């Protein structure tokens, strides 16, 4: 496992919305530990006995606290990520889709600074495997197993996951990194933290068209990586100039080719899978 | 969300950026009044959504009203690369000494907005950047303390633009103040014009919107139907769906705009040629399945629907359910192939049986399927 | 330079600081027309540039078009402190449950804007600082990124405001960046109120502008004129003058605004009192000399004037030249007593004989004789 | 002396304006080593023999640059300051008045973040006697001797000066620090380069109402000084609430009175002159 597990004691901001209320249950039962949370204007109340505060830094006041998962409606998210860096905790996890991509080229930046690391936003969340649930996804897909996800969609990844369990490979950490164009942690901030994790024996990067962090990941792969990575790209055929559901799946000319992105991914030597079967089946291969 | 050029040079010009006076017109005769009206020489400009106008012939110069009523009738309705012009923009035509290249766009591996300029402008940005990357000289926005003067007038130097400086850079510093006083995620001015009395001035402008951004910008949001790409765009976001028009006739519907991107992947490699790209969000429930359709379905390209979900928790009828009462209200008048994995997948078959929808166990296979319709 | 309440209140609403609906009053009758379009209870409020309007008694409730007309009536023209009432908003009441303080100034020692809040609302906020600093809280801002919903909403927690927290927050942030919108040396509102409906509003706002921006609010620069504390402020700008009126008899000239502070503390000192504070800037040649002369001359209070100016390079000639100038066209009526350092002082002195103009060597002793004198008309 | 010497190498920016081709010249009379002008639209010209470019960078480009004085209008003043800094010029001197308050809280901010020093605005600027003039101040006033100088204000400051100087006393380096509310360097944080600054053996410090500099001044010099110091406060009978020419010169309310100056100049042990005479007669007499 990477950055969470059993003992991650976990912050929900917008608790008493429909979102993460109905989230908050899920991540219950899934075992994590949500120990606080946040709303302004309801601070004094629980929900699903979950105390509830005005502010992050009340709530971390009484409650130690190692991650934040913010569900907090697009017009106040970017806020409340800040807010949450700005308390002191080290790992935040920005659910919300739809934020404007310059609350968070002004915010990534100054999380960042302030050594917090953001996964997020439009992203469905990080989980480790019969570990911690820190996130949107069904836990019932996630087998504990020998593979680490690192993923820019959600729904596919949760189908990739339930491959590589049946197929009996399962998996490690999964992290949902999200669909925007801006976002707070990338694949090649996470790849590092895999190699070192002697429970991962291989990753899948899940990609899409636009920008370019597949590039960058693989640059690295190909010089870094000590175990074997396997990678799919989502939007093959799509068009040019259009975004496709996510603000980030779009091909602005000459950036953000998905021919780019096999291109690259041969050049370091990982295998690309054109379907979740050979997903499985390229990783089989890989570890004997 | 796409502007019209002359909705950029509005906000353009309420920033401070110098804009030739000009005024839209809807017919031959408001064109000839307007060019009455400026007393000079005009260029009549069709408004799409599209670049490359000037090559295609939708932007005609106008010495006399007579002429600025005839250019006008001969672009308005014309076609440029699949666009119809409802409208053109009639302008103070500029005396042109030199055109210069300004842009803003979100360079993302750098996280930062970046400006673009060059000496080469009136051209294909993108030409020159193959040509000879070097001709394009870039600076990256701090997102705290944005772009100054002193910043604006480097670039210039950088640029080797000729003309005044200090209204060189102001503009260049205007263009950002609007680009985030707006929440653009491109902003350029093409070309970026030296007249030949020394003025500077934006002769064309371009304005794409952050559509996250809508909700603080409402005199904006009130333009979304209207400068929507397709219409069905405008249906789908109701429900929260995102729509996207493409060429081809199988219709799709998944849960997840990567789910998506592989469902059109999957088509398009086995031969066939999808109609659109529609992600219905995370969850699949009756109701939305149902919308989903419904949207889809209002397209006259389309021939059958492919539905592909991974409800995982959500149960494989809800699906069905939804489809079903589609078909019973006689919406449905197509064939529908799907793939649902979830929970209860054979009580979703057996919902099924004996009308026009399949299911099957495989994506690929349904992929299949639809390619022959 | 001094806005009003309703003018900083324009500022404020354009923000999206919620305000009382108002509209100013010259006459008893605009005050009636005014609370008939309302048709509820209205407040009359004194517009003048002081504090403490309330206790002066201008500031008064009127439940009825008649009442307000009374109230108006007994506003315009009362003197408040010094300044006479020359316009009232009538504004809709509020019903009040909470009165807090909101406000922003410069922090010099930390060279960044500073929001205060306290609990503590409708009371002269000088006071509290003074009495029980503790009930005043304090957030220093950034000075680009400027002030956050978060940090907003942790401060309102912070001063233990009650009500709505979002909407609390949701005024400081409209007002830090309405301080920085039209560059505000100083923005409070107070009282920030909490109606008995809950709802959050601004009963009264302060906005004081910073001079040195005015070229880049034309909008504001307009209010230069009218919202002077006295009318030759404006004349002394003209020349690129300081001005300020002080209550005395003397009045001053100089070169510097060091230098005529300290000319200020010198007369003071020696029993003296003051009528102006000018500083004609660093140069001191002929025109400007006679420029300022003109300028101090149209103030009635003035018995004599003492120009105190330290040329170096500048010659001194330069000074009595102006001087002569002023008293050749009749314009110098009083006496003027100078000290003038720099080049040439004899020839300077030559130049002032039978003239009604005396030069010192020496600063303390021009202001001891123009400390005597009695002045006037000669 | 301090900061500068004849050695160093000055660049005007605003060269081309009223006042800085008044300025040059009287320094360059003066013996200051004027190297380079600088006015975007008029690189390429030239004024009283000095090349003139068009931004700071073409100027340090073909001429060595040690200092930067700025005569550039209020309205660009503050910009040309940020320029100058970001060009890696050390010292910085800023002369122009009525530059808005919070340009200033702005670019002093980033300024020092950029390892240059800031002098002023709204300051004469500085001048180190027979050596090299910085400024506008009239050299003549500034013999050459024994006390160093920081002043709030400008023409008091050269009284002082030619009073120091008739007695024989002199003057090393002397600063105007100028007459904003917010500016670059302050008292404190010139005292200790007097400090150690073996030519200058006594201080005279000219303040006046507003702000607190003056008290900070004198809390450092109780507990750091290895020379005596003389103090003086212009301002002592300013009403409340008033701009006294100066921006930076206003009480309000509680801090900025003359009295908290005279009290803490007190403590520390700073005996307060009431007069430009009693500067003089205070330092002799420090001076045994
Ligand atoms: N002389 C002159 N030429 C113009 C004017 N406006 C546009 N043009 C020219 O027509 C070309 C096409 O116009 P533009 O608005 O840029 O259309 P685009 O093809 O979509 O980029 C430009 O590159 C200009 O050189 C004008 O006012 N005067
Ligand atoms: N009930 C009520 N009280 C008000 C209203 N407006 C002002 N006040 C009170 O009048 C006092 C002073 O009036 P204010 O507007 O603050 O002017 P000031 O005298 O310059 O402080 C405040 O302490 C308020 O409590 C109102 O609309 N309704
Ligand atoms: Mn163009
Ligand atoms: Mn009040």
């Amino acid at each position: 496992m990477i950055l969470v597990n059993k003992e991650t004691r976990v912050l929900v901001q917008g608790i008493t919305g429909r979102e993460g209320q109905f989230h908050t249950k899920q991540m219950l039962s899934y075992g994590t530990k949500i120990v606080a949370g946040v709303t302004p204007g309801k601070g004094g109340m629980e929900v699903l006995g979950v105390p509830v505060y005005d502010t992050v830094k009340e709530a971390v006041a009484h409650h130690e606290v190692d991650a934040s998962i913010i569900f907090v409606p697009a017009p106040a998210a970017a806020d409340a990520a800040l807010e949450a860096a700005h308390a002191g905790i080290p790992l935040i996890v920005l659910i919300t889709e739809g934020i404007p991509t310059l609350d968070m080229v002004r915010a990534v930046e100054e999380i960042k600074a302030l050594g917090s690391r953001l996964i997020g936003g439009n992203c469905p969340g990080i989980i480790s495997a019969e570990e911690t649930k820190i996130g949107i996804m069904p836990g019932h897909v996630f087998k504990r197993g020998r593979v680490g996800i690192i993923s820019r969609s959600g729904t596919l990844t949760y189908e990739a996951a339930a491959a590589l369990s049946q197929a009996g490979l399962g998996t490690t950490t999964t992290v949902g990194i999200g669909g925007d164009p801006v976002i707070g942690t990338t694949f090649k901030d996470l790849l590092p933290l895999f190699n070192e994790d002697p429970e991962t024996e291989a990753v899948v990067l899940i990609g899409e068209i636009g920008g370019s962090d597949e590039e960058e990941a693989a640059a690295w792969v190909k010089d870094h990586m000590k175990k074997p990575v396997v990678g799919f790209i989502g939007g093959r055929s799509a068009p040019k100039g259009k975004r496709m559901g996510h603000a980030g799946a779009i091909i602005m000319g000459n950036v953000g080719t998905p021919e780019s992105k096999l291109r690259a991914f041969a050049e370091a030597g990982i295998p690309v899978a054109d379907t979740i079967d050979e997903i499985v089946e390229l990783v089989k291969k890989a570890l004997g | 969300m796409n502007l019209h050029e002359y909705q950029a040079k509005e906000i353009l010009a309420r920033y401070g950026v110098p804009v030739p006076p000009g005024k839209v017109a809807y017919t031959p005769e408001e064109a000839k009044r307007i060019a009455e009206e400026f007393g000079k020489r005009v260029v009549i400009k069709a408004q799409v959504h599209v670049g490359g106008r000037g090559k295609a012939g939708g932007v005609k110069l106008a010495d006399t009203p007579q002429e600025a009523y005839e250019k006008a009738q001969a672009i308005l309705g014309m076609n440029i690369k699949g666009l119809t012009v409802k409208k053109v923009l009639v302008a103070e035509a500029v005396d042109i000494a030199k055109e210069y290249y300004a842009g803003l766009i979100l360079d993302r591996a750098k996280k930062r907005v970046v400006l673009m300029l060059s000496k080469e402008g009136g051209v294909d940005i993108e030409e020159v950047a193959a040509e000879r990357p070097e001709a394009i000289h870039k600076f990256w926005i701090d997102p705290h303390k944005g772009f100054r003067p002193f910043e604006a007038r480097e670039m210039v130097k950088r640029a080797g633009l000729e003309g005044n400086l200090n209204k060189l850079a102001q503009v260049l510093v205007a263009l950002y103040r609007a680009y985030e006083g707006v929440d653009a995620s491109i902003a350029e001015i093409n070309p970026l014009v030296v007249t030949t009395d020394g003025g500077i001035v934006a002769a064309d402008a371009k304005i794409v919107l952050d559509d996250n951004a809508l909700f603080r910008h409402p005199d904006l949001a009130e333009l979304r139907e209207v400068e929507a790409e397709h219409p069905l765009e405008v249906e789908a976001s109701n429900y929260g769906f995102a729509y996207v028009k493409l060429d081809g006739n199988i219709g799709i519907i998944g849960n997840g705009a990567g789910l998506v991107m592989y469902t059109l992947d999957l088509v398009n490699r086995v031969g066939g040629k999808p109609a659109n790209f529609l992600d219905i969000g995370g969850g699949a429930k009756a109701d939305v399945v149902y919308n989903a359709l419904k949207v889809v379905l209002k397209d006259p390209d389309v021939k059958g629907v492919f539905i592909n979900i991974f409800g995982g928790i959500t149960r494989a009828d809800e699906v069905a359910k939804g489809v079903i009462r589609a078909l019973e209200e006689g919406l449905l008048t197509k064939p529908v192939v799907m793939r649902v994995a979830g929970t209860a997948e054979e009580e979703a078959k057996k919902l099924l049986e004996g009308k026009p929808v399949y299911m099957y166990p495989t994506s690929i296979e349904a992929a299949k399927v639809t390619v022959a319709m």
